[PDB]
């Protein structure tokens, strides 16, 4: 977004270097601050919308999970393998 | 460390043509021929040197190597400019 | 803030109320002159509200330059359709 | 290991005579040019596995290609040696 | 002073007498022969290098490439007699095409 | 001194070409730049194109 | 629909591969060929891309070499297509084969 750039033969950074940007938020209960942190540095940067919230028209979404059993042919290969 | 004609080279083009530049691929080639008719000369003269039983390699030895390696008209002007850079260095004593 | 920019006479199909808002917060971000990250939990209709914001460029501010969008082969003909139904005044 | 000299594609081929300037080729050529290059290669390969052994390096370099060239009588501008 | 401004040569003649003296060549090395194979050298670079030069220009260019460098080497007779065992990297090859292969009657 | 004066020919005859074609697409390039276009216009084309 | 003559296309590659320098053989079979042929020479046997690229450049000029002559050779018979006799009767009158 913010780029090293050019301007009549001299360079202008537009953003914190890595490392500092590290130091500051990757080093870090207080990792939820960290985060409130960042969602305030996203805030111009970045607009966030959720479905939910959004609209409630199709909120139906169902999630399974289905347990299946070795064949005798995958068991033994399995077992092999280990 | 380690040494190369690269610089010379560039002087001389320069001095033939100050606007024309070298790139490293011709210029490693230009180095390269410059090594192996330096090798070639050397080669003929210490061979010359050894039949006619002479220690000494010498402007002789040298001259005839470039008569013997050279085209004869090329070899002809070589010498000529050889004679007249060798006959300069003498004089300056 | 962000200014409730006028819609775009070129929109086909109605901008719902979410999108007009992410309209007016692009169209904030060009007159702002900052560049933007936008992220939508997907299926919103983040394409549409490309289209609108191309749309705003091109009723207020006549621009419609050649733009330039980098995009993944598989829905790259998707865009093609979606620019042909939401404005097929653009080529 | 399996075959790579057949690796050497037909167009690999086709192209090197066309900066011959020949016309046509008969198809029999591909074997026969096939023939020749690994011949070629076996010659100077081997020159230049000797040199590494030679060095005791285990890496063969660019210089030692260069000195097999130069045995065969060939010679090579722009890589040094 | 430089030996090599004595005699009035761009290349190192000193470093000429070294290496023929360290390359074993002879036992002894007069101080004639590093002059004359430093000037023969001079020379001979000067023509290519001018060869060089002149194909560069020929084609609008200005930096010779191996292209160029090949050209100039093989439009001479004599330096290509000298070279007629080398090969360049990237040199490519002369236009040639046979008079019977071009198209339709004479 | 043959391959100079070839090269010089060559030079120079490339040069003359190069002048007056110049000429020809400098007149080209300058009754081109003429052309504008209005919104208006613009905006009727892209209902066509609608 | 418009269609070249047999040998228009012929002589305008010619021209085209004629004017271009960059190397003509696919860089990896090359590369596979070599490290098959030394493997055979000696197992275990490095190469750095620099060497293989001078090797395939060598290979490269002597094929063309070959090509030349041989081109040469076959229009000697009338003909204007290369055949095995041609590459043979080359390599012999080189003193490669003999
Ligand atoms: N106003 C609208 N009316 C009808 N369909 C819409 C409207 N807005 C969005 N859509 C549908 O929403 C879908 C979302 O597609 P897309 O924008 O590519 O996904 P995302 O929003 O995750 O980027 C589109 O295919 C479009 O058909
Ligand atoms: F973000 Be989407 F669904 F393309
Ligand atoms: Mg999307």
């Amino acid at each position: 977004l913010m780029p090293q750039t050019v301007i009549d033969g001299k360079k202008v950074s537009g953003f914190a270097d890595l490392d500092a940007f590290q130091q500051w938020f990757g080093r870090p209960k207080e990792t939820k601050k960290t985060v409130a942190k960042l969602h305030q540095v996203l805030r111009p940067y970045l607009l966030r919308r959720l479905k939910a919230d959004v609209e409630k028209q199709m909120p139906a979404k169902y999630e399974h999970i289905v347990y299946c059993k070795l064949s005798k042919r995958q068991r033994f290969l399995y077992d092999d393998f280990m | 460390r380690k040494e190369t004609y690269s610089s010379y080279i560039y002087k001389v083009l320069k001095q033939t043509h100050p606007d024309t530049g070298i790139s490293q691929k011709s210029m490693s080639i230009l180095n390269s021929f410059v090594n192996d008719i330096f090798e070639r000369i050397a080669t003929e003269a210490s061979k010359l040197a050894a039949y006619n039983k002479k220690s000494t390699i010498s402007a002789r030895e040298i001259q005839t190597a470039v008569r013997l390696i050279l085209p004869g008209e090329l070899a002809k002007h070589a010498v000529s400019e050889g004679t007249r850079a060798v006959t300069k260095y003498s004089s300056s004593t | 803030s962000v200014v409730d920019v006028p819609v775009p006479s070129l929109l086909r199909g109605n901008l719902r109320t979410y999108q007009k808002q992410g309209l007016n917060w692009l169209a904030s971000l060009y007159n702002n002159h900052t560049n933007g990250i936008l992220a939508d939990e997907m299926g919103l209709g983040k394409t549409i509200q490309t289209i609108s914001l191309l749309a705003y460029l091109a009723c207020e501010k006549e621009n419609w330059g050649p733009h330039l969008i980098v995009v993944p082969t598989s829905v790259l003909l998707n865009w093609e359709m979606e620019f042909k139904r939401f404005a097929p005044g653009f080529k | 290991l399996r075959d790579n000299i057949q690796g050497i594609t037909k167009p690999a081929i086709r192209r090197l005579a066309r900066r011959g300037g020949v016309k046509r080729i008969s198809g029999l050529i591909y074997e026969e040019t096939r023939g020749v290059l690994k011949v070629f290669l076996e010659n100077v390969i081997r020159d230049a596995v000797t040199y590494t052994e030679h060095a005791k390096r285990k890496t063969v370099t660019a210089m030692d290609v260069v000195y097999a060239l130069k045995r065969q009588g060939r010679t090579l501008y722009g890589f040094g040696g | 002073q430089s030996r090599s401004a004595k005699a009035g040569l761009t290349f190192p003649v000193g470093r000429v007498h070294r290496l023929l003296r360290r390359g074993n060549y002879a036992q002894r090395i007069g101080s004639g022969a590093p002059v004359y194979l430093t000037a023969v050298l001079e020379y001979l670079a000067a023509e290519i290098l001018e060869l060089a030069g002149n194909a560069a220009r020929d084609n609008k260019k200005t930096r010779i490439i191996p292209r160029h460098l090949q050209l100039a080497i093989r439009n001479d007779d004599e330096l290509n007699k000298l070279l007629g065992n080398v090969t360049i990297a990237q040199g490519g090859v002369l236009p040639n095409i046979h008079q019977n292969l071009l198209p339709k009657k004479s | 001194m043959e391959n100079t004066m070839k090269v010089y020919e060559k030079l120079s005859k490339a040069e003359k070409k190069r002048k007056i074609i110049q000429e020809r697409i400098r007149k080209h390039k300058e009754q081109e730049s003429q052309h504008m276009l209005t919104q208006e216009e613009r905006l009727r084309i892209a209902k066509e194109t609608e | 629909p418009h269609r070249y003559r047999p040998g228009t296309v012929a002589l305008r590659e010619i021209r085209r591969y004629q004017k271009s320098t960059e190397l003509l053989i696919r860089k990896l079979p090359f590369q596979r060929l070599v490290r098959e042929i030394a493997q055979d020479f000696k197992t275990d046997l490095r190469f750095q891309s620099s060497a293989v690229m001078a090797l395939q450049e060598a290979s490269e000029a002597y094929l063309v070499g070959l090509f030349e002559d041989t081109n040469l050779c076959a229009i000697h018979a009338k003909r204007v297509t290369i055949m095995p006799k041609d590459i043979q009767l080359a390599r012999r009158i080189r003193g490669e084969r003999a």
